[PDB]
């Protein structure tokens, strides 16, 4: 019983010791690969091979580190919080960003903007662009064959019965796969809190555009005179809104004669809706901010002010020292 | 004279319906009453109008000024009064800035037009200046400027000029009429181009279904030993500037290098005739030949017509519509472009108007590929169209590029022979456009 | 105020006249004489079996095209070709359900699981035949081929050839015509009819001379090098039907000439090897299937040179 | 110079990478051997038990069995003209009250579909076959493994005077004739060859 | 709250046969009957449980350069002990699965789970993971074996269904007849997963 | 003559993948491209060629004249694991680092079921040194040929309309079954 226990133990132990020493030696001489600082950013990435990239994959994005060949904020899909998580392994960064969704600047649906001729070929937007640009009467509108839906990886676009795409805000993750795939340059990225958008891309004059579509832009310029923040400009015979200067006052919406500007008139009307707690009867807002809207006498708390006018821009919500004014949208519907 | 023979590999044999208008005489259009002249009748930079509404113009007076080096001037076809300098519908599907002139009934010639000279005293510099001054572009279809073509860079060497007489698209006949009628002007234009470039060799290549044109050219050449005539087998892609070079000279243009790197200068016969005519008379390019034919035309014919006349005027002059058309095409059946309206004027590169009926314009829907392999056998560049089309249909541009999709000449032969009625050449065009666009946004 | 309403598309604006249905109908027309010979020799049950297979194939296809929400493309006559060629590979003593099972296997699994027409890489009829031979060997081996009225033959010519009993074999003229006691598959006995159909298909431009010519030449040279009779090897078995009709399938063959030559040489070599030293009396089906497997490897080494380029010596990516 | 004189400690970390592995292997051995000490012999018993079943089911009788010293087996294999030796494994003699009853013979024939089979048979005093069985085979479970079933029953009743021939037919014709399984003929031929060699051995021994 | 999630990952969410597609050789080899699959799954589950617990009990002293020899040593010891016991007491199952019982050491699931879950977790989680993976393996093997046996033999668990005149499909019990079957099954699962 | 016949039987007649069900997981794993299949094949060939000789020497010089035949599997797998660890060390340094795209199948070479399988087959068949080397080389070459053919077929199928639900693993299994039938044509040959 002694020998039958002793012999296999010795044989297997000698084999294991020799193999271990050999592998330990072969750790040197051969591969060392000199690659420090194990990735540690793939866990902070969450990547799904979306496409706002072009370095060969998220794993290669984690493996390309410590060479300094990539930008810190290269991935826009995750956001500034994702960038902070990724680069927080090294640190010295902080930031924030704004969420965005895809949108379609067109509202001509197969009966207000009909077709000039009949098209033969494959049902694709670029294939139709080969056939001399398409068969629609408007040369800037939607073809309706859903290339943007075909290139979407997160299943966020559907094609309606009227021929225009619809985007789900809960499945769209702020990329541009549909933006550079559209042959008409129609898909755009807009902040999620924006409701005032000019939906047209027609670069013709008034008469030709009027003959082409029902809701075309005739470049009259009546929306520019309504805006006092210089946020909407008419260029190339078409109007466009700058979302950085837009206070959402809902004036250009009512002033348009061809119904090109989106949004419904339900806004504002909160002229000095002042909380009585944190105002000292200063009375500085009674004098002037572009409308009258406040006039009275001293206005000790509680304030006695009738509300029938003013535009509800929002500057008075912040310019107060104590910010006693509260804005609540309360109108019809 | 010693007439040699040539051929190439690949190609198709269409019905070649040219017998309708080949035996009819040549017609001449009536005096127009209104012309629309666009500012872009070439490739490059469009011109700038130098006339206003209410002005009075002469015949041959310039109405557009060139912008850069690759740009030609634009002249007037009739004498009358300017009524509009707005923008008007174009053959490309959109609207282009144009000048509209209403005729006066009298063809008053601008009192600044005189003959340039003769062959023996003009030399290369003045020949090139005269070619630029008259606004001559390429009448073979692409409308590339000719004065840019005759300027060889110092790092290139050429030794021969070849004239393209191998008219190969069906239904088209105007080149046959021009060669049988005005051969001496063609020979004179060939000589002028040879002197301008500075070579001592010239070739003319004509297909063998136009034998009377071959005899006319042989008789017109005379005792000159530096000029030769070739006979080519009747096939469709024979005349595409590359198969012609391979058939006549035996050389091959390199992969993306232009014909100038093979030492050849290729020019159409109509361009040579226009060069000779403009040298002799001193008048610019304002008139050319056309073939009005098809299934819905009452009286098809080949007719000489000025530049700026609408399509509907030509159709009305050729009898009219025997039945309601289903397709109107500018050019031939293999490479033409379908139109939306009939208000389009004729241009410098317009060689025919083809109107088909509703029964002849119908094609069945595409089906599954059956792997027969005929597209591989008909390609003159020796590509594999099925693989490129299938890769392009699912947005794989890297596989399209690695399969040599950028050297397709877009001849259409692959799409003609498919039993499944697929749309191969359009898919190859989509792939080429995507590759070219990606080369700019990533570089 | 009359309008025009023209059509806009891309070039070209003319097409050729041939289509898929014309090609398939021409294949059926070419296969007709072998059907006539089979009906004359074997009787009325030889035709009925054929009908059964055809019906099954068509039915199967339609059902799938109704369930997957696809257009029903059954008027291109391709399932008819598959059913006829599958029915030609059966003995006279086979039950009615064998054709149904083989047709369902050939259409549902081989063809429609890969996308449909032209989207597979393997031959449907030969794969179905191999599946039938593996699953039910008692209904497909060496006794089902002799009619029940004859009781003297008891062996088909290839079995007698492999056993050395050459003196009891039928005459070479009889094997060429198939009219004086030659038994086997119903649509394989006569080589004259298959040759006539193949010549008709070559004349129409549907197939070419390369595959059948090189197949038969390789078989003859292999037979001559080992001291056997080449003509007897060519006019016996199922090599004429395979050479002219089954090795020339569009979806499982190379598209270039050099690949087709290599394909035919390999087919002939494997066929003769399995015939001489294998565990089967015939090796046509397995040789064709094995060359179907190897086709994508041949295609990447035998592609033509492109106009323009003048070769790069593997130094453009270093 | 050992890649520019690795600094001392680089060898110490080698030692800790060996010893641990060593002890792990030792522990593994210290298990396996012990299990062998309580298992292996028991397994052997099971084997011989099955063997004795094969020696009792083939020859159903109440008697005793005796084994040759295996030298006579090699002597019989050397003589008679056995082309392939070492194909006869065990020969036994059945004794009941002195009178010889028969012999039980085990043979392993080659030339099967998947290699070598093991066939045991038993022959009485007057030449008859009292039953055959298959001990070890590696054929296909659905095609060649059917030999250890109904097909084994038909071997009884044949006389040990002449050889046996297999036919691929339903009709069994006449004497000394074997009908094979449909779609499986090589296994039947191998079993019949083993039976024939056992018959030859019994004919030589009983003379 | 964490033991149950690891236990139930197991059969459905991360099935080794239907999702990970691992351990394919015994799956395509022994599943010609509904009895072989159950026994193979049970033996594999025992070995997996033992190896996972033993490896997770030693994830503090094993260096990263000699991990594979230690892993295979532990797995081979467990496989050898199990095979010795099965030879001692169950000879029929050992004879039916003769070559793949020594091959349990190389099964593509034990080593895959050793370097993915056991090397970085505690004893409690590894036990649940091993139990779930073994149950999923056994269930998949039993289903595949039953499906193949019914078509290729006409019986379920040795009990005949169609009579004594049935002619089976002998390709289903052959090596080419396994592949196709498994593929179809996986396709069905996909059709009921993305569409629902 | 014996060596040529044993090589022919190892490559064609008795293929390890399409007949014996041995190298299946890397067959279905890394056969998406033709470039990776060649490297996997050459690595497999190196491992089997090095393992066969060492297993032969260990079995016939130590295990047999000591009555320790119950230690075959653990010793064999220890040798194979050490070889695979050395190969894994070598590949990322000297071989291209872009070839670490297996990403699970590189440490699973020890589990390939065809290295240990061929070692056990060599031991059971009672061969010699040269016969064992030839058998290992033939098995490796058969594995390489099968995986290259599979990769080529998959590259061809990349342009086909597999509907939406079969795709990768089901279509790979169906393709493998069809190739298995075609190789089932290679049966009954006696060499
Ligand atoms: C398919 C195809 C066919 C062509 N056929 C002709 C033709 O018949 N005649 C011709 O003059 N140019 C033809 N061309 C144009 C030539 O390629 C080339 O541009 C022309 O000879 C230049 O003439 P130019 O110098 O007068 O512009 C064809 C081009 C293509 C792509
Ligand atoms: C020349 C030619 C040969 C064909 N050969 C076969 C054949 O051998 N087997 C078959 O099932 N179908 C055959 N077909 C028809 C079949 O539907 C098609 O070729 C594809 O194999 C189906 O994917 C053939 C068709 C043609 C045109
Ligand atoms: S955009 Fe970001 S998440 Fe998407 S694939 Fe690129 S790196 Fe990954
Ligand atoms: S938005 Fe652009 S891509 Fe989408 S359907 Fe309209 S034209 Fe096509
Ligand atoms: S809708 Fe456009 S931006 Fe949104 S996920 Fe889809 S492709 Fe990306
Ligand atoms: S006019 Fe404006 S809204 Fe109408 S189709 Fe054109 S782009 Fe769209
Ligand atoms: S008011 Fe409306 S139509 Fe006028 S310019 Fe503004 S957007 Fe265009
Ligand atoms: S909503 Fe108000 S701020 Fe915005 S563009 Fe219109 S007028 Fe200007
Ligand atoms: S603090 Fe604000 S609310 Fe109060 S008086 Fe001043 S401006 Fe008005
Ligand atoms: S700041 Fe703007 S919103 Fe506030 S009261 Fe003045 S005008 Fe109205
Ligand atoms: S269009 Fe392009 S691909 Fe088609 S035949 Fe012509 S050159 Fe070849
Ligand atoms: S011609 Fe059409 S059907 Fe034939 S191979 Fe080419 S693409 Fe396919
Ligand atoms: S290779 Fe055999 S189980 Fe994975
Ligand atoms: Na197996
Ligand atoms: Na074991
Ligand atoms: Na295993
Ligand atoms: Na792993
Ligand atoms: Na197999
Ligand atoms: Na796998
Ligand atoms: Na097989």
């Amino acid at each position: 019983m002694l020998n039958a226990i002793l012999v296999p133990v010795g044989i297997l132990g000698v084999f294991g010791l020799i193999f271990g020493i050999g592998l330990a030696i072969a750790a040197k001489v051969f591969e060392v690969y000199e690659d420090p600082r194990v990735p540690l950013v793939r866990a902070a990435l969450p990547g799904a091979n979306c496409g706002g990239c072009g370095l060969p994959g998220c794993d290669a994005l984690a493996a390309n580190i410590v060479g300094g060949s990539a930008a810190i904020d290269a991935c826009p899909v995750g956001g500034a919080s994702c960038a902070a998580a990724v680069a927080e392994i090294m640190g010295m960064e902080a930031g924030s960003a704004v969420k965005k969704v895809a949108t379609v600047i067109c509202q001509g649906t197969c009966e207000t903007a009909p077709n000039r001729a009949e098209y033969y070929g494959e049902m694709d937007c670029r294939e139709a662009m080969i056939a001399s640009g398409g068969s629609k009467g408007c040369r800037y509108g939607c073809l309706g064959y859903g290339t943007c839906k075909a290139v979407c990886p997160f299943d966020a676009i559907v094609i309606g019965e009227d021929g225009l795409p619809k985007v789900d805000p809960e499945k769209c993750t702020s990329c541009g796969k549909c933006v550079e795939a559209c042959p008409k340059s129609i898909m755009t990225l807009v902040p999620e809190a924006q409701e005032v958008i000019v939906k047209c891309h027609n670069f013709d004059k008034g008469k030709i555009a009027r003959l082409s579509c029902t809701t075309a832009c005739i470049a009259c310029g009546a929306c520019v005179k309504a805006c006092r923040f210089d946020a909407i400009t008419v260029e190339n015979n078409c109007a466009k809104i700058d979302y950085d200067k837009c206070r959402q006052c809902y004036e250009c919406v009512d002033k348009c004669p061809m119904n090109c500007i989106s949004g419904d008139v339900e806004y504002g009307k909160s002229t000095a809706y002042i909380i009585e707690e944190n105002c000292i009867a200063c009375g500085l807002c009674a004098k002037n901010c572009p409308v009258n809207a406040i006039t009275g006498e001293i206005k000790k708390p509680p304030y006695v002010i009738d509300h029938d006018m003013c535009i509800g821009c929002g500057i008075c919500f912040d310019k107060c020292r104590k910010s006693a004014i509260e804005m609540r949208p309360n109108k019809t519907k | 004279m010693n007439v040699k023979h040539g051929t190439f590999k690949g190609g198709i044999h269409p019905p070649y319906r040219k017998e309708s208008t080949a035996e009819v005489p040549l017609g001449f259009g009536k005096k127009p009453e209104m012309v629309i002249i666009p500012m872009s009748l070439h490739i490059g930079a469009p011109c700038t109008p130098i006339v206003k509404k209410g002005d009075t113009v002469f015949l041959g007076q310039r109405v557009g000024e060139p912008n850069g080096f690759v740009s030609v001037p634009v002249h007037a076809s009739v004498s009358g009064k300017v009524i509009a300098v707005e923008e008007r519908p174009h053959a490309s599907g959109d609207r282009v800035m144009s000048v509209v002139i209403e005729s006066d009934g009298l063809d008053t010639i601008d009192p600044s037009i005189k003959p340039y000279g003769t062959l023996e005293d003009m030399d290369a510099d003045a020949i090139k200046k005269m070619v630029l001054n008259a606004g001559i572009v390429g009448l073979g279809g692409a409308t590339f400027p000719t004065h840019v073509k005759l300027a060889i860079p110092p790092d290139k060497k050429v030794d021969c000029v070849v004239l393209n007489g191998a008219e190969c698209e069906p239904y088209l006949t105007a080149d046959h009429h021009l060669m049988t009628s005005q051969a001496e002007k063609v020979v004179m234009g060939l000589k002028l181009a040879m002197k301008s470039v500075g070579v001592e060799k010239g070739f003319i290549g004509v297909e063998d279904n136009k034998t009377d044109a071959i005899e006319a050219l042989v008789k017109a050449i005379g005792n000159d030993s530096r000029l030769e005539v070739y006979s080519l087998h009747t096939k469709y892609p024979q005349g595409a500037e590359k198969q012609l070079i391979a058939a006549i000279t035996g050389r091959e243009v390199p992969s993306g290098a232009l014909p100038a790197d093979a030492g050849v200068v290729v020019m159409n016969v109509g361009t040579a005739a226009q060069i000779a005519e403009s040298m002799i008379t001193g008048l610019p390019l304002y008139k050319r030949y056309l073939t009005c034919t098809g299934d819905a035309i009452k009286n098809p014919q080949t007719i000489e017509i000025r530049i700026g006349v609408p399509f509907q005027s030509v159709i009305d002059q050729c009898g009219g519509f025997s039945s309601e058309p289903g397709k109107v095409i500018s050019g031939g059946p293999m490479m033409g472009v379908t139109q939306f309206v009939t208000d389009i004027p004729v241009m410098k590169g317009t060689s025919g108007i083809l109107c088909l009926t509703k029964e002849s314009a119908k094609i069945a829907t595409p089906s599954n590929c059956i792997h027969c392999g005929k597209c591989v056998g008909v390609c003159p560049i020796h590509l594999q169209p099925l693989n490129i089309a299938e890769y392009s249909q699912r947005n794989m541009w890297d596989k399209c590029e690695s399969n040599n999709a950028m050297d397709c000449i877009e001849c259409g032969s692959c799409s003609y022979i498919c039993p499944a009625k697929r749309t191969l050449v359009s898919s190859i065009r989509v792939a080429k456009r995507e590759i070219i666009a990606q080369r700019r946004k990533g570089n | 105020m009359n309008e025009l309403n023209l059509t806009v598309s891309s070039s070209p604006h003319i097409r050729a006249k041939h289509s898929t249905a014309s090609i398939m109908q021409n294949v059926i027309i070419a296969l007709l004489p072998a059907l006539a010979v089979a009906g004359y020799v074997f009787g009325l049950w030889a035709l009925a079996l054929v009908a059964i297979c055809v019906i099954s194939s068509v039915a199967t296809e339609a059902v799938i095209q109704k369930l997957l929400k696809k257009p029903i493309t059954v008027n291109d006559w391709s399932a008819v070709v598959t059913g006829v060629l599958l029915a030609f590979n059966l003995p006279i003593n086979a039950p009615w359900w064998i054709g149904v099972v083989g047709s369902v296997f050939a259409i549902a699994i081989v063809k429609q699981c890969f996308g449909g027409l032209g989207q597979n890489f393997i031959n449907p009829a030969l794969a179905a035949r191999a599946f039938l031979l593996a699953s039910w060997p008692g209904h497909m081996t060496s006794t089902a081929y002799i009619p029940l009225t004859d009781t003297v033959t008891t062996a088909t010519p290839l079995a007698l050839l492999k056993a050395g009993e050459t003196g009891s074999m039928p005459s070479t003229l009889d094997l060429f015509t198939g009219l004086n006691g030659v038994y086997g598959c119903i649509g394989e006995i006569s080589a004259l009819a298959l040759l006539i159909g193949g010549l008709y298909l070559i004349y129409k431009g549907i197939i070419s001379w390369r595959i059948p010519t090189i197949y038969l030449l390789t078989i003859a040279i292999f037979a001559l090098l080992v001291g056997q009779d080449p003509i007897v090897h060519m006019v016996s078995g199922g090599v004429m039907l395979g050479a002219f009709f089954m090795a020339t399938d569009y979806a499982s063959s190379p598209v270039t000439a050099k690949g087709q030559i290599i394909y035919a040489i390999g087919c002939g070599l494997i066929t003769m090897i399995i015939r001489l030293y294998g565990g089967y009396p015939e090796g046509c089906s397995y040789s064709i299937l094995l060359m179907n497997v190897a086709t994508p490897l041949i295609e990447r080494f035998t592609k033509e040179r492109i106009y323009g380029v003048t070769k790069i010596k593997k130094e453009a990516k270093a | 110079m050992e890649t520019k004189e690795k600094v001392q400690i680089d060898w110490k970390v080698v030692f800790k990478l060996g010893l641990i592995l060593f002890v792990i292997s030792a522990v593994a051995a210290c298990a396996l051997a012990l299990t062998n000490y309580v298992t292996a012999g028991t397994i052997e018993e099971m084997n011989v038990q099955t063997n004795t079943v094969a020696r009792q089911e083939v020859l159903p009788k109440a008697a005793d069995f005796e084994a040759v010293p295996a030298k006579d087996v090699e002597k019989i294999a050397s003589e008679i003209g056995m082309e392939k030796p070492e194909e006869l494994l065990e020969v036994y003699i059945g004794k009941s009250n002195g009178e010889v009853v028969g012999y039980t013979v085990k043979t392993g024939p080659t030339s099967g579909y998947a290699g070598e089979v093991q066939v045991l048979t038993g022959i009485s005093a007057d030449g008859v076959i009292t039953g055959i069985t298959i001990i070890k085979s590696n054929e296909t479970p659905g095609l060649g493994a059917k030999a250890s079933g109904v097909w084994n029953d038909q071997f009884t009743g044949k006389s040990a005077k002449e050889e046996l021939v297999v036919v691929k037919g339903t009709t069994k014709e006449g004497s000394n004739e074997i009908q094979a399984i449909t779609g499986s003929t090589i296994t039947s031929k191998a079993v019949t060859s083993g039976v024939n060699m056992s018959i030859q051995v019994y004919q030589n021994l009983s003379k | 709250m964490n033991f149950m999630k690891n236990l139930t990952r197991g059969i459905i969410r991360e099935n080794p046969t239907f999702v990970l597609v691992l351990g394919m050789c015994p799956t395509l080899a022994v599943t010609t009957s509904a009895i072989n699959g159950m026994g193979m799954g049970l033996a594999t589950m025992l070995v997996l449980i033992g190896s996972n617990v033993a490896i997770s009990a030693l994830r503090k002293v094993i260096p990263d350069n000699i991990r594979i020899p230690a892993f295979v040593v532990v797995i081979a010891s467990f496989v050898t002990i199990v095979g010795m016991l099965m030879k001692a007491y169950v000879p029929a199952l050992d004879a039916a699965l003769g070559i793949f019982i020594p091959l349990i050491v190389v099964n593509c699931i034990i080593l895959a789970r050793a370097e993915a879950f056991a090397f970085s977790n505690g004893i409690a989680d590894s036990f649940a993971d091993a139990v779930g993976m073994g149950l999923g393996f056994t269930l998949a093997l039993t289903i595949l074996g039953s499906i193949r046996e019914i078509l290729g033999a006409g019986s379920i668990f040795g009990f005949s269904l169609f009579g004594a005149a049935y002619e089976p499909v002998l390709l289903m019990i052959l090596p080419p007849g396994a592949f196709l079957t498994l593929g179809l099954l996986i396709g069905l699962i996909n059709w009921k997963t993305k569409k629902a | 003559m014996t060596l040529i016949f044993i090589m022919i039987s190892a490559i064609f007649v008795n293929n390890f993948v399409l007949s014996r069900f041995l190298g299946i997981c890397p067959f279905l794993g890394v056969s998406k491209q033709v470039e990776t299949a060649v490297g996997m094949g050459v690595a497999v060939t190196f491992v089997m060629a090095l393992a066969s000789a060492i297993t032969y020497v260990v079995q016939y010089a130590i295990l047999d004249p000591l009555s320790l035949g119950y230690l075959q599997t653990i010793a064999f797998i220890l040798i194979i694991a050490a070889l695979v660890q050395l190969v894994e060390m070598i590949i990322k340094k000297s071989s291209p680092s872009l070839y670490q795209a297996l990403g699970v199948y590189l440490p699973l070479i020890t589990t390939n079921c065809a290295v240990l399988g061929v070692a056990l087959i060599n031991i059971q068949n009672e061969y010699n040194f040269i016969e064992t080397i030839f058998n290992g080389v033939g098995a490796a070459l058969g594995f390489t040929l099968a995986i290259v053919l599979f990769a080529g077929i998959r590259e061809r199928l990349e342009t086909s309309a597999v509907p939406k639900a079969l795709e990768g693993f089901p279509i790979a299994l169906l393709t493998a079954g069809l190739m298995a039938i075609a190789f089932l044509g290679f049966s009954g040959m006696k060499l």
